[PDB]
């Protein structure tokens, strides 16, 4: 019969897709990003005049 | 006639003879068999482990093939 086929060595992970079904990419479990990214500004500080301490 | 204990020596039993002598093993020849058995030991053992690999991959393939499980 044509039923006989030997594995020989290994599968080596085969990739095949045809049906897909709704694609499905993003679901996971999380609903929200939560507060998003924190506000951070970049401008590079010049010198900053006068120290905070009593002795200057 | 007088009869007493007679003297007999014949072979004298050999006065102090060494019996201890080197036998079978020589020295360098024993290492050729000793280390020779080791080199024969690893070569015979590792070929079986390569034959075990034929079984190993085939055993884990059964898990991948079985998805209704």
């Amino acid at each position: 019969k044509x039923x006989x086929x030997x594995x020989x060595x290994x599968x080596x992970x085969x990739x095949x897709x045809x049906x897909x079904x709704x694609x499905x990419x993003x679901x996971x479990x999380x609903x929200x990003x939560x507060x998003x990214x924190x506000x951070x500004x970049x401008x590079x500080x010049x010198x900053x005049x006068x120290x905070x301490x009593x002795x200057x | 006639x007088x009869x007493x204990x007679x003297x007999x020596x014949x072979x004298x039993x050999x006065x102090x003879x060494x019996x201890x002598x080197x036998x079978x093993x020589x020295g360098y020849s024993m290492f050729a068999v000793g280390i020779g058995a080791l080199l024969f030991g690893y070569w015979s053992m590792m070929k079986w482990n390569r034959e075990r690999r034929r079984l190993q991959i085939e055993d884990f393939e059964a898990r991948i093939a079985l998805m209704p499980l």
